[PDB]
């Protein structure tokens, strides 16, 4: 186990297309599955899992090669890691659609799923990431601020293995300088929750792992664009930070052109990591978003 | 968030000085940050902003009064946003303040959020 | 010595500001600087400078911190450096302007030397490099290519010592990534000269050195603002790789908005390093354009 | 540069193909790449170019009849070049070719800098 377990939930694996999954599950009732980011684990969710679970059934996956689950055989593009989270939810829920959030690459590896799969998904929640489109193909390698929130995108999209390369033996000083530069609240992680999240990321498939979803990040884009022809029909919120390190109004922005019914929040004084940095007021709009009308 | 202005002083006019913006106590990182100017028998009025950081980049605002003259930036190692000002004029004399605000387009309509700090005086003879 | 020095030529050092220069010279006649880039050095210009010196003074001076020069005592921004090398020029040519040709951050630590003492500077050549002003925090992040070619402004200033600590002891991995990955003839360079400029690199104070220009990157473009007010009066010539890498019409189109008096090349299927990658061609243009008229 | 072309075969109508343009000989990564087809009674035509990266970026100019269904793009790890096709139709149907230049405006006026490949054969 590489991170606490909250009371009351299990940690478990399960097998989907020859790859063994891990995730953190509990609770009772229609399904909710929660899809973190890069960075980080199921782990980001943990206090938000406690509160959901006191109406839904919630399961938090580990995306493929990342956390405790195994890298993905097909590859990491999001169309082909999408199939291994939609046959997952569909383990736990087959007979009715479940809800979906997800943050950061938790998008890119969503969204395929829910475009070709509309009648699984109920509701939607994205948040702090782009879709994969040609709109990533815009964001400045340097600002006027200095160091840019984007310029890791090519870093680990860089072939020879640059990034392994240079990022072995130093997961720890890589990890705390890129999730702090990305946050507004950058207190919120001690030295220890570092360590757990570099511990994790260390590991040598995770490590190579967290950057195959970079390097296929081109792929996806190009998957999207015949995808995307299809708009989203379920209703759909999208949260943003409104702090350093964030999206800003572009997530609700790029949403408007996927979505038809979208509603949109920018929290105001919080980075990239809504879950860790702003708890408590962005755990309320998702429980909201998701209990309003049952 | 306790605001903290300094770098004020007396200078000549043409010549330059740069003032700086901390917090004392609490952090602006996660906001949008302005300078403003007021002279003794003037109103407050807003000088220059600067968006955070987003993915998308970020944006400034320079108000007509010194545009051309002044500019604004952050250290976001410091947490700290400074205004540049060259080719000071005497009726740039004033004492500048800073504050913040969810998003820069506020600041340009004179709202802030937080109490204002003393302020750090500017006069240029 | 970094590099093999040329027949007829001398390594040499001259204190200026407090700061001791390393530079290689030789030649008659009125004076040619060569300023050099990041990732080389005065040697870069070792084909370039024997022909020039059959009609010149030739100087290619290291940049401070960088081959064998001392650090500047100053500062690393583009008006700071800039004095160290315009009192070098004048030590040996104090009388009679000079001519300059300058390589990507040679560009950043010369143009205010030049806009500044436009009478000292009889002609101009610059190759591969914006000068720094707000059109570069327009370089996207990341492309429909994988890796770009300017995410590496980001990486270099960014804060806490990221890229030291992330390429200490694997300087010559690193340089033979950023090298190829900025050329379009990615095999000219010999397995011994990237061992000699790797080498060169890892000494530990001018690994940061290397990135302190880049962390002064902002106050060099907000420098410019006001040094642009000036246009630039003597004749030039710009040169652009029109290659995997270079920065084709940019070069010449940047340049239009600063000179009067300016002639664009650019060389195809070369990428960013034109002295080494496409050496004749662009020996033969800079020649002659110092020649011309004389 | 010697070029070869490979993916093509034989389709149904709305399928897809990707075909690849590799250089057996030399190198075209310092020059812009383009994708060409010739059907039988016809004369060799302009379909897709791509840039090469500068520090500001790439271009792309995608022909009308294949706008929205076709894309091109490089990998500049392999220094390859590849055209992605969609929604296939039979008026598709051609040998494609890729060729080089030093920008994309003259690919897209039919211009070109190498001997050409043997093709590969796309039937919808």
């Amino acid at each position: 186990e590489e991170f606490p377990v909250p009371n009351g939930f299990e940690s478990a694996y399960r097998e989907v297309d020859g790859v063994k999954l891990h995730y953190v599950k509990g609770g009772q009732g229609p399904l909710v599955m929660l899809v973190h980011g890069f960075g980080q684990t199921w782990y980001e969710w943990h206090q938000l899992m406690p509160e959901l679970a006191k109406r839904f059934t919630v399961i938090a996956p580990d995306l493929p090669g990342l956390g405790q689950s195994e890298p993905p055989k097909t590859g990491y593009s999001g169309e082909q890691v999408a199939v291994y989270l939609h046959k997952l939810a569909r383990q736990f829920s087959p007979d009715r659609p479940f809800d979906l959030v997800a943050h950061d690459i938790g998008i890119w590896n969503t969204y395929p799923m829910v475009v070709k799969n509309q009648a699984d998904i109920a509701r939607l929640v994205y948040m702090e990431a782009p879709i994969p489109d040609a709109r990533i193909y815009r964001f400045p390698a340097f600002t006027a601020q200095g160091e840019s929130l984007v310029w890791h995108f090519s870093f680990f999209a860089a072939d020879d293995r640059l990034a392994e390369t240079l990022i072995a033996g130093k997961e720890r000083f890589f990890l705390e300088h890129f999730i702090k530069s990305h946050a507004s609240n950058t207190e919120v992680f001690s030295e220890r929750l570092l360590d757990l999240y570099a511990r994790s990321y260390a590991k040598p498939h995770s490590l190579n792992a967290s950057f195959e979803y970079y390097r296929a990040l081109n792929e996806s884009v190009r998957q999207n664009a015949e995808l995307a022809k299809t708009r989203l029909q379920m209703p759909t919120m999208t949260l943003a930070g409104g702090g350093h390190g964030g999206m800003g109004t572009f997530q609700l922005e790029q949403m408007k052109a996927y979505a038809e019914d979208v509603e949109g929040h920018v929290l105001p004084g919080c980075g990239h990591w809504l879950p860790e940095e702003c708890a408590a007021p962005m755990n309320r709009l998702v429980i909201d978003f998701l209990s309003r009308g049952r | 968030v306790q605001l903290v202005e300094s770098g004020g002083g007396l200078v000549q006019a043409g010549g330059s000085l740069r003032l700086t913006c901390a917090a004392s106590a609490g952090s602006f990182r996660g906001y949008a940050m302005g300078w403003f100017r007021q002279a003794p028998g003037k109103e407050r009025e807003f000088v220059a902003a600067v968006s955070v950081l987003t993915w998308s980049g970020d944006s400034t605002n320079i108000a007509d009064s010194v545009k051309g003259r002044f500019t604004i930036f952050r250290d976001t190692a410091k947490n700290t946003v400074y205004l540049q000002m060259n080719s000071l004029k005497p009726e740039d004399t004033a004492v500048y303040y800073c504050n913040g605000a969810s998003e820069i387009g506020a600041l340009q309509s004179g709202a802030s959020l937080w109490s204002w700090g003393q302020g750090t005086q500017v006069t240029v003879s």
